């Protein structure tokens, strides 16, 4: 089945999250996350990189 | 095991050699990505007269063709 | 014999010859017949008795044979006498 | 002209190639044409009758563990007629060809029985074995309906044919019980069918059906098995739904092609307020009748 | 009126269905 | 032994291959997950080059 | 038929006819010739519920 | 040992079919099903979902 | 001086004749002011002859 | 952007398929009614019953 | 440090994640019709235990 939703929610991160293990470790210290636009086109793939 | 499979590539089966060429080719590296990529469909091109084929059977000489278990 | 106990970082890939190709999005080429229309002169296999003064083609069997022995552990643990 | 210009739908993150590429297109020279359809998830495979590609353990386990498959459509179909469910045509067709899946082996055995002057000595484990193995390859899509019904009647039987025979036959059509007998063995030496009494029963009733035809032992080699051009499945020979044989009877309203949403109807597609004029759902009831 | 009330469902931690 | 399997090797065998002499391949991830992919796509005994 | 045994028709004929008689009014023949009336719809609401 | 990871975009939660027509044409996906909620969105194309 | 991963069949595209002097590519290589630090001590002395 | 809460994390329904059975697609003169389930609404109410 | 150390890791996490897993077979105990002498027989201290 090609799932497709129902609905949609900002509700916040930490619900369904990588668990503590399944993720790297610290990552407000050692791996600073940004999810950025690409300046660059993408048509399929997210804005968001 | 069998007798092997013998292809060439040359003229003869004397003149030519027993080895196609490798996936490295200039020609057969879009092949691959496609082939990689798209697994499932059927592509065009010269990836197949390549020795790296989609099968688990790579066309590296002296196949046996008519293996029992290959 | 003859030992001294080098190291090393970087050893090759292992030369099973399907090592994934450098991907590229477009050719430098645009032509595929030129793959399919190359002659080349014959690779005449033997000439006379084959006989060349360096043992040409058992040397570099051998010499192809050793290092892909080599990078397959001699080949053994895989199965020699599970018969 | 006032020639109208439409800008291409670029893709974007909301709106993908694909729908911005089917469900709109830039040329309006097929603007308001109509609604074209397509086969997803299990629709496709439903049509397209693709099988799964087997495998060794996991597609064994999936095969393994399926069970009588006829049966669990069966309940598939009646368990429709719980609270919480409709009686669905769609699984009762699902039934009707989890039945009818062995269509093929069936009428071709029913053919060689029944339409084959003379064949030889069915019984003797020569012909039997032309007829096991052409019906084997029959089912198993191996071979046509066709071609395996001539590889049958071309089959080596015995020397001096027509003269073994014009020695035990008057008009040469010998008799059919030999035949019968070696199809029915056939189809429960082969596992044609998970209930045996099944092949046996269809490879006799399909026969009795046709025992009332007029030339009913004659078939327009054309469409008497497969080709390019065939027959209606009510109209087949040694088929299901000849004797399903009927016709429709139509009543139209003064309105009856306006209101064709109005009536106690299932939707799978239901209707919106966009092509919906003032129809107001198959549950509504203006008109009702008092009852406890 | 659950018996040994005072040690299951006020003291034991996991309310006597959980297996620590 | 070893000319014999040259014949039957496989890019799914690539990782095990590597694993003789405890190699790592460049892309080590990127196959893994192939690798997994493909041998999942085949019975266990279908694709160990040891059988 | 079966004290009578094999017979002497010269392929088993008429016990091949009295044994397509024999499964003829089996239950597995009513089975299976509900399958087929059931493939057919001669039936109802209530039957399906029943 | 050549092969891609990409991370991409369409949208993820339960479904079984799929109406789509922008105002030109409507081409619909299928997976059979008897019962459902059915939202409908017209953010830019409208799409029906069941 | 290029930098892509040590193929072990350079000795058959270049005549450096002091190749085939010894066996494998990474020996083959290997430099000579070294080639004298290699020491003479019987097999099981090697950390894999053992 | 107030756009990107308008994202999705599939990838969509791929249009690879032929028209379902019994689907309306046009001929030439079949009035065509696109609602209408094409096998379980002509599925006869001596069976189905009006539900 | 290491307590910490497998925090930072999650293993922690992955413990109480597994215990609840292994939750969902754990049949509720039988606990006696007297419950008091289901534990007195349980530790043996009635008269012949």
């Amino acid at each position: 089945a090609t799932q497709a939703p129902v609905a949609t929610v900002e509700i916040p991160a930490f619900f369904n999250e990588r668990p503590a293990w399944e993720q790297p470790p610290l990552e407000e210290t050692l791996y600073v996350t940004e999810s950025r636009e690409r300046y660059d086109d993408v048509r399929s793939g997210d804005i968001y990189e | 095991r069998g007798p092997k499979l013998t292809e060439f590539v040359g003229h003869n089966p004397r003149n030519g050699t027993q080895w196609r060429f490798s996936q490295h080719s200039k020609y057969f590296r879009i092949g691959v990505w496609r082939e990689t990529i798209r697994r499932n469909d059927m592509n065009e091109g010269l990836h197949g007269h390549s020795s790296w084929q989609k099968s688990p059977q790579q066309a590296v000489p002296e196949v046996r063709l008519m293996a029992p278990y290959p | 014999m003859k030992y001294a106990d080098l190291e090393l970082t970087t050893r090759g890939e292992f030369p099973h010859g399907m090592k994934e190709p450098g991907f590229v999005k477009k050719l430098d080429q645009n032509i595929p017949w030129y793959f399919s229309t190359y002659r080349s002169m014959y690779h005449w296999p033997i000439t006379g008795d084959n006989w060349s003064d360096l043992n040409e083609a058992e040397k570099h069997h051998d010499l192809h044979m050793f290092y892909t022995l080599a990078w397959w552990k001699l080949g053994e643990g895989i199965f020699d006498a599970n018969d | 002209a006032k020639r109208r210009v439409i800008v291409p739908i670029h893709p974007t993150p909301n709106y993908p190639a694909h729908f911005i590429k089917a469900s709109f297109t830039t040329d309006p020279l097929k603007e308001k044409q109509k609604a074209r359809f397509s086969s997803g998830g299990e629709a496709m495979r439903e049509v397209q009758m693709i099988p799964k590609n087997l495998e060794g353990e996991r597609s064994r386990r999936e095969l393994m563990s399926r069970g009588d498959t006829e049966f669990e459509a069966l309940v598939e179909f009646i368990q429709g007629a719980s609270y919480d469910q409709l009686i669905s045509g769609r699984r009762f067709k699902k039934v009707y060809d989890k039945l009818s899946e062995n269509d093929d082996t069936f009428v071709w055995l029913c053919h060689t029985a029944m339409s084959v002057l003379n064949p030889g000595d069915v019984r003797s484990r020569l012909v039997y074995n032309h007829l096991r193995t052409l019906a084997e390859a029959v089912a198993n899509g191996e071979m046509t309906l066709r071609t395996a019904f001539r590889f049958y009647e071309s089959a080596v039987r015995s020397p001096a044919y027509r003269e073994i025979a014009k020695r035990q036959m008057e008009g040469g059509a010998a008799t059919r019980l030999a035949g019968i007998s070696a199809a029915a063995d056939v189809m429960r030496r082969m596992g044609l069918t998970r209930r045996p009494m099944a092949s046996y029963f269809e490879l006799y009733q399909r026969i009795v059906e046709r025992s009332e035809a007029m030339t009913p032992w004659g078939f327009p080699p054309l469409f008497q098995f497969e080709e390019r051009l065939s027959l209606e499945p009510r109209l087949k020979f040694f088929s299901r739904a000849s004797q399903q044989a009927l016709e429709r009877r139509r009543r139209g309203h003064i309105m009856s092609a306006y209101t064709t949403l109005q009536g106690r109807r299932i939707f799978w597609i239901p209707p919106t307020w966009n092509r919906a004029g003032r129809f107001l759902g198959p549950h509504v009831t203006l008109y009702p009748g008092m009852t406890p | 009126q659950l018996q040994s009330r005072e040690r299951l469902i006020l003291g034991t931690h996991g309310a006597g269905v959980v297996q620590h | 032994r070893i000319r014999p399997l040259l014949a039957v090797m496989s890019p799914v065998d690539i990782l095990w291959l590597e694993a003789l002499t405890q190699n790592s391949p460049h892309n080590k991830e990127q196959l893994q997950r192939r690798i997994a992919f493909q041998t999942s796509l085949g019975t266990p005994e279908f694709f160990d080059m040891s059988k | 038929a079966e004290a009578v045994g094999l017979d002497n028709a010269p392929g088993h004929y008429t016990n091949f006819l009295d044994w397509m008689g024999r499964l003829t009014e089996t239950r597995g023949f009513k089975t299976e010739h509900a399958l087929f009336q059931f493939s057919r719809r001669k039936f109802n609401r209530d039957d399906v519920r029943v | 040992h050549l092969y891609c990871i990409d991370n991409y975009n369409s949208i993820y939660f339960n479904l079984n079919g799929i109406l789509i027509w922008l105002n030109v044409l409507h081409i619909n996906i299928i997976l059979i099903k008897y019962a459902f909620l059915i939202l409908l969105n017209n953010l830019e194309y409208l799409i029906i979902f069941k | 001086k290029s930098f892509d991963a040590p193929q072990w069949d350079l000795w058959q595209s270049r005549a450096r004749s002091e190749d085939i002097d010894e066996a494998l590519q990474p020996f083959m290589d290997m430099p000579q002011s070294l080639k004298d630090r290699r020491y003479d001590i019987p097999w099981w002395a090697n950390p894999f002859g053992a | 952007y107030y756009w990107s809460r308008y994202r999705m994390p599939t990838q969509m329904p791929k249009f690879d398929g032929p028209a379902p059975i019994a689907a309306p697609q046009n001929m030439n003169s079949t009035k065509t009614n696109e609602f209408i389930d094409p096998i379980d609404d002509k599925f006869p109410l001596s069976i189905r019953g009006p539900l | 440090i290491e307590e910490n150390l497998r925090i930072v890791h999650g293993l922690r996490e992955k413990e109480k994640y597994d215990f609840t897993v292994l939750q969902r077979a754990t049949r509720i105990p039988f606990q006696g019709y007297d419950m008091d002498r289901f534990l007195a027989q349980q530790k043996g201290t009635p008269y012949g235990a």
